[PDB]
RNA sequence: CACGCUUACAUCAGUAACUAAUAAUAUACUGAUAAUUAACAACCAAUAAACCAAAACAACACUAAAACGUUUAUUAAUUACAUUGUUAACCCAACACAGGAGUGCACCAAGGAAAGAUUAAAAGAAGUAAAAGGAACUCGGCAAACACAAACCCCGCCUG
RNA sequence: GUUUAAAAGAACCAACUCAUCUAUGUGGCAAAAUAGUGAGAAGACUUGUAGGUAGAGGUGAAAAGCCUAACGAGCCUGGU
RNA sequence: ACCAAAGCUAGCUCAACAUACUAAACAAAUACAAAAAUACACCAAAAUAAAAUAAAACAUUCACCUAACAUUAAAGUAUAGGAGAUAGAAAUUUUUAUCCUGACGC
């Protein structure tokens, strides 16, 4: 399968 | 905050052992 | 500043019409006629406070009208502001 | 091709798929509006 | 009733007073400090 | 494990209040009082604990069959779910069997 | 008037007058180059042209020719210290035309006094010679000049 | 994604989203598009002549007050329409039936400013 | 106008909304809540303009007069009594004028005193038979005037001229209400002479 | 008359401006209809007049001169209003009997609670109206559940408050032992 | 201009630090004060009847049979000035992103700057030129080229 | 625009729409791009706005494609 | 020596009692594209719970699972169950009024 994988953002307070 | 007071007693003889080391008294 | 008369900025074809193509034998006017809308009667003049004005519309729309014509009759001629108009 | 920019705003049809009118309009929409004020939230619709 | 540690200071020293007189971070971190200390034994 | 620098102030706490004076006072009461009133009836607490004692399964059941219809609504879910965890936990997991 | 409930008009009703205004207007000076004839207000939002032209007509007796009105938002962009959008609040600003051809100008509500000014002037020079005698002598060298000898 | 905490005006929609900011209306729309002002619509300031009138926006600061007494139905009612029909039972000729010539008003619907329906904005 | 203050608050000795407090605790903090004694509105007997005596203190049992009061701590100032002394004309290259503040006193650490003996005595409020509520005293048994104080405004009564917008007493004092059944709408309609002859039509209200 | 909206010419640059003090309810209620409808335009000629040099004071970045008079104006205002709209509301009781100058009905809306609809005024019944029947004042059978949810999420904020001030309360007396 | 974002726009002042992926300072940070003014745009009649005969310079036709309208009769409150949109260097993509974006005008009369300062190692990317040979390279003439032509099969009729 | 008695699902080639091949890029300008080169380009054409079809389903010139960056069956909440 | 470290409070948790249970604000505007005064209507709808799990698989079955009868016993009894996993009563019995409510909870 085309497996991916999505970036994931932190949080703007940090 | 920690609930106890033999940590702090124990901690004060530090400070005491400490104090004592910077500054040796005559 | 003129946006105080009040005057508002547009953007569109700007053409000069002297009421006939260039093509057309008759290049030059002779007299217009301008009807008065009804926002502009005397007695609208007289309720909005302003008698004053009754003349200036009158004026303004003289000034605008026959300066507008006669451009048009100077530019068909082919008169601009580096040709300027010799008669 | 690139993707991302899936959102494209538009006023109306934001207000009619998430507005006000669409949400009390049905009775599943009653109960988002509830669950929204049980929960506290400051913005009930669009 | 909660209760937590509060003499791990004194835990964390009783370990660390044998690694003072080693090289790197065997002296200063706790982590590698008891395995270098139990290797000195 | 930074302990705290300043010695906290000692709690004068007197052994010889009401509470600590009068403690335990008619834990007798039944005995020398030619019984009609159990100890049970001294028992201060919620209504499904007065005078029992039972492991967490059944603290939570009886606690749903006497106080259960006046319990909030989340409330009651979570006593429910944690009497079906409970249930499944005692009753198929552990060691000894 | 506003925040109150109007009577809804039918045919041969009755003419709606208010007795008591909840309008309240400033005058405001031109942030731009205005004409002669040109007066700036900011009323509230609740207010018309021809509410604004009875209001300045019977209340104040002035002869108006025109009034044209405007909606001014205002910014919604600083925040707090809770990251919370603060915004300052919409005004409509009316710009009134006279009639008879009186020519306004806003005054200068503030002019500067002269003694205010030499009052001042008095004070910056007392200062100056305090701080000229507070300092310190270059001659000493950080030595306190309180005791004599 | 758009705002939602901000408020939903006139400006921050299409062309043909034109809401208003609160004025009241003041006509209806004639018949070649233009819209036909009444002048029954628009309020009619009612200001009185300050010419003679000696009172000024402050008083003065060594005027006394006054203890706070609200007025009252009841204080109303004494003040206006207890002496006069106090007179009338003493005279005899006082008319359970009819009230009005005491100010009492049976429908409101007679008079021009109504109390109940509230005809008058201020 | 009032201004809103969080709950976690401080009051020190200075105006909730003024810059000087908006610079010692900015609208971001939250300090630990100090203990405050309850004390109502109807057992405060600490006024501002009485003469006080002094309990602890460098400058024990001495007497002052009550300048300034702060409820929400149990705070009393006194002029000149317990003080430190602060500068305030500072810049780059000059200081000058030492002022002596003063700190603020706690009603434990201070006591009303009797203008008879000129003693420290406790305060206790009573009801007289005249229907007034004045503070008696029960170490030596009299009772304590109030010590009227000039508002903050700094205007007084008894010296004041009237302006150009402002009315006299007579026409402030002036009645003239004659309390009928018109409202104001009819009154100033039939004093106007303002004439209306049509009438409302039927309109429902749902 | 445009001059009315600034103060003296006399006055403009001065630093302090005293005035009089603010109307109060019994000098508002001493007083006839006439004086106080003259009143209200002599005291919003001087609230115009004092937006107007806040305004300018602002733009200057100076300070208003003594700017204790707009909040003596507004008070003086918000009284004479008090007085007319207590007289309203006698007279208005004394004829009618109705506490409020404007219909209502205590409704149920869609979401269970209990509001105070007031009324609008229209030229149609209330049957012919489309925009008023669209509308809904009853409860459907899924928002009780909802209903109930807000009364135990406000009985538990107020037991959880009750417990705070009983917690304080013992606390001032563990911390203060003058008993 | 439309759609969209809402003041990020304008004036003055400051930038030690915060935003600009660095400075200078400032349309992008901070504070105060001001602003977008209707003629353009939005909201801006129903009830019956006469009405088959396309738009494409529309003369007249083709097929795929084609949006866009007047007149007549009955009622349409009638009385200046109603309300709302008017800034921007901007929108959607985590960003002051080499991406995605409808329409009418012109190809400059309007917009901007590829290089922070040096040296001219290797390797890497882009380009230009090259003796003699001209596919001998390579899975394949891929890529490139002063060439930019002619044929033979397999599979799909073809456009899609 | 050019060739055509042609607006011929004709031809050359712009705007425009797709994405054949190669080289860079591979935590990059970019969670699919840049440069060169390509295919269509009066039509079964591109495209603006607004509405509809909703997951035991919708839609599909069947790739088991697409249905808000992971679809042999979306995501969120609850069962948990 | 920097970076840093330590406070004791804000408040929460579990119960008891309890009036008897959708707080306060509701001037105007708010289910037109919510907070937009103002025109001849249409308004409303119900049809079982399922499955994840256990039966070491999975097909009949699988306590609680947002429906009041509480407590002491009968009793985990009679019974119901691929008679397996498990489920599970009743007849009949006991239950003395109020304060003494706070916390070996953070
Ligand atoms: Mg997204
Ligand atoms: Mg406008
Ligand atoms: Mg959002
Ligand atoms: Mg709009
Ligand atoms: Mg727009
Ligand atoms: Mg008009
Ligand atoms: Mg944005
Ligand atoms: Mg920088
Ligand atoms: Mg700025
Ligand atoms: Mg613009
Ligand atoms: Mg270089
Ligand atoms: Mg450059
Ligand atoms: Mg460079
Ligand atoms: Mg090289
Ligand atoms: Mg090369
Ligand atoms: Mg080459
Ligand atoms: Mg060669
Ligand atoms: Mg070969
Ligand atoms: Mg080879
Ligand atoms: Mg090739
Ligand atoms: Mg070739
Ligand atoms: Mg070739
Ligand atoms: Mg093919
Ligand atoms: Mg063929
Ligand atoms: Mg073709
Ligand atoms: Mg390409
Ligand atoms: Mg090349
Ligand atoms: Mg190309
Ligand atoms: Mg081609
Ligand atoms: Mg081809
Ligand atoms: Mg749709
Ligand atoms: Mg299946
Ligand atoms: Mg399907
Ligand atoms: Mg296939
Ligand atoms: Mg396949
Ligand atoms: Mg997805
Ligand atoms: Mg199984
Ligand atoms: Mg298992
Ligand atoms: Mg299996
Ligand atoms: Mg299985
Ligand atoms: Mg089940
Ligand atoms: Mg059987
Ligand atoms: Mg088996």
């Amino acid at each position: 399968k085309k497996r991916f994988t999505p970036p994931t953002y932190q949080p703007k307070y940090k | 905050a920690k609930k106890g007071f033999r940590a702090a007693y124990r901690f004060q003889k530090e400070l005491e052992r400490w104090r004592l080391l910077r500054c040796p008294p005559p | 500043k003129p946006d105080k008369l009040p005057l508002f900025k547009r953007q569109y074809e700007n053409t000069i019409f002297i009421g006939s193509k260039t093509a057309d034998p008759l290049c030059y006017g002779h007299t217009q006629f301008h009807l008065l809308p009804d926002k502009l009667k005397r007695e609208k003049l007289l309720k909005q406070n302003c008698a004053d004005q009754i003349e200036v519309v009158f004026r303004a729309n003289a000034i605008a009208s026959l300066f507008a014509w006669t451009g048009a009759q100077a530019m068909y001629q082919g008169f601009w502001s580096e040709a300027d108009v010799t008669r | 091709k690139a993707r991302g920019n899936e959102y494209q705003p538009s006023n109306i049809k934001r207000k009619h798929k998430h507005g006000w009118v669409r949400r009390l309009r049905t009775p599943t929409g009653v109960q988002v509006i509830l669950r929204r004020m049980h929960k506290g939230r400051k913005s009930l619709s669009h | 009733l909660r209760s937590r540690v509060t003499d791990r200071y004194w835990r964390v020293q009783e370990v660390l007073k044998h690694a003072r007189h080693f090289r790197g971070r065997k002296n200063r971190c706790y982590r590698l400090a008891v395995r270098a200390v139990t290797r000195a034994f | 494990f930074h302990v705290r620098v300043t010695l906290p102030p000692r709690k004068v706490v007197d052994r010889w209040n009401e509470k600590r004076a009068m403690f335990g006072v008619y834990d007798n009461i039944g005995i020398l009082g030619n019984f009609e009133k159990h100890p049970k009836e001294l028992i201060k607490g919620p209504i499904w604990l007065r005078g029992w004692k039972g492991n967490e399964l059944q603290r939570c059941i009886r606690k749903k069959r006497m106080v259960g219809n006046r319990m909030f609504i989340d409330d009651l879910h979570n006593l429910n779910k944690r009497i079906s965890y409970l249930y499944k936990h005692f009753n198929r997991h552990g060691k000894y069997r | 008037a506003r925040n109150v409930l109007y009577p809804l008009y039918q045919l041969g009703n009755p003419q709606l007058r208010v007795f008591r205004t909840n309008f309240f207007i400033q005058l405001v000076r031109p942030g731009t180059a205005q004409p002669e004839d040109t007066v700036q207000f900011r009323i509230p939002m609740e207010m018309t042209r021809v509410d604004l032209r009875n209001y300045l007509e019977r209340i104040y007796n002035v002869p108006v020719a025109a009034v044209r009105t405007r909606v001014q938002y205002g910014s919604n962009r600083r925040r707090d210290h809770r990251n919370i959008r603060i915004k300052k609040p919409d005004y409509k600003v009316a710009y009134v035309q006279l009639a008879l051809g009186q020519t306004f100008t806003f005054p200068d509500l503030f002019p500067e006094r002269k003694g205010a000014s030499v009052d001042v002037d008095v004070r910056d020079q007392v200062l100056e010679d305090q701080r000229q005698k507070h300092s310190p002598d270059p001659r000493r060298g950080g030595v306190p000049g309180w005791f004599g000898l | 994604g758009a705002d939602r905490m901000s408020k939903w005006t006139s400006k921050r929609g299409p062309r043909t989203f034109c809401k208003g900011r609160g004025a009241k209306g003041t006509g209806f729309h004639g018949r070649d598009g233009k819209f036909v002002q009444i002048k029954e619509m628009i309020p009619e300031l009612v200001v009185p002549e300050l010419a003679g009138f000696k009172l000024k926006p402050y008083v003065n600061y060594r005027a006394p007050e006054g203890t706070d007494t609200p007025l009252t139905a009841k204080q109303l009612f004494l003040e206006t329409a207890a002496p006069a029909i106090e007179k009338d039972f003493k005279a005899g000729t006082f008319d359970p039936e009819h009230l009005e010539k005491y100010g009492f008003e049976p429908t409101q619907e007679g008079k021009l400013f109504q109390l109940y329906p509230k005809n008058f904005p201020r | 106008s009032k201004v809103t203050l969080p709950p976690n608050y401080r009051y020190g000795m200075s105006r909730p909304g003024s810059l000087s407090d908006k610079r010692k605790n900015p609208p971001g903090t939250r300090r630990r809540r100090v203990p405050v004694e309850p004390i109502s509105d109807e057992d405060w007997h600490l006024f501002c303009g009485d003469k006080v005596e002094i309990l602890e203190g460098k400058d024990a049992g001495k007497q002052g007069k009550v300048v300034q009061v702060i409820r929400q701590r149990n705070w009393v100032v006194v002029e000149g009594l317990n003080t430190h002394y602060r500068y305030v004309g500072k810049t780059v290259d000059y200081r000058g004028t030492m002022i002596p503040s003063e700190a603020p006193l706690l009603h434990n650490q201070v006591k009303l005193v009797d203008p008879t003996d000129r003693k420290p005595t406790d305060v206790e409020w009573r009801f007289t038979e005249a229907g007034e509520r004045v503070r008696v005293s029960t170490r030596s048994g009299r009772i304590i005037p109030k010590p009227e104080f000039p508002r903050a405004d700094g205007i007084v009564p008894e010296t004041w001229i009237d302006g150009p917008k402002d009315t006299s007493v007579e026409d402030a004092l002036e009645k003239t209400y004659v309390p009928r059944l018109k409202t104001l709408e009819e009154e100033v309609m039939e004093a106007m002479g303002i004439q209306e002859t049509r009438r409302h039509k039927k309109v429902y209200w749902y | 008359g445009l001059e009315e909206f600034f103060d003296d010419p006399k006055n403009w640059g001065e630093e302090k401006v005293k005035s009089g003090a603010s109307w109060t309810c019994q000098q508002l209620r001493n007083k006839s209809n006439e004086d106080l409808h003259k009143l209200w335009y002599v005291l919003l000629k001087e609230r115009n007049m004092l937006l107007t040099l806040e305004q300018e004071a602002k733009r200057q970045r100076l300070p208003m001169p003594s700017p204790e008079r707009l909040e003596k104006v507004v008070d003086s205002m918000d009284a004479l209003d008090k007085v007319v709209q207590e007289r309203e509301d006698a007279l208005r009781l004394l004829q009618t009997g109705q506490e409020k100058a404007r219909p209502g009905a205590w409704r149920r809306d869609i979401f269970g609670r209990i509001i105070w609809h007031k009324f609008k005024q229209w030229p149609i019944p209330w049957y012919l109206n489309k925009k008023y029947n669209r509308k809904r004042f009853f409860a459907m059978p899924y928002v009780e559940r909802f209903v109930r949810m807000r009364i135990e999420k406000q009985a538990r904020i107020k037991a959880r408050k009750r417990s705070l001030e009983r917690k304080k309360e013992k606390f001032l007396q563990e911390k203060f032992p003058h008993l």
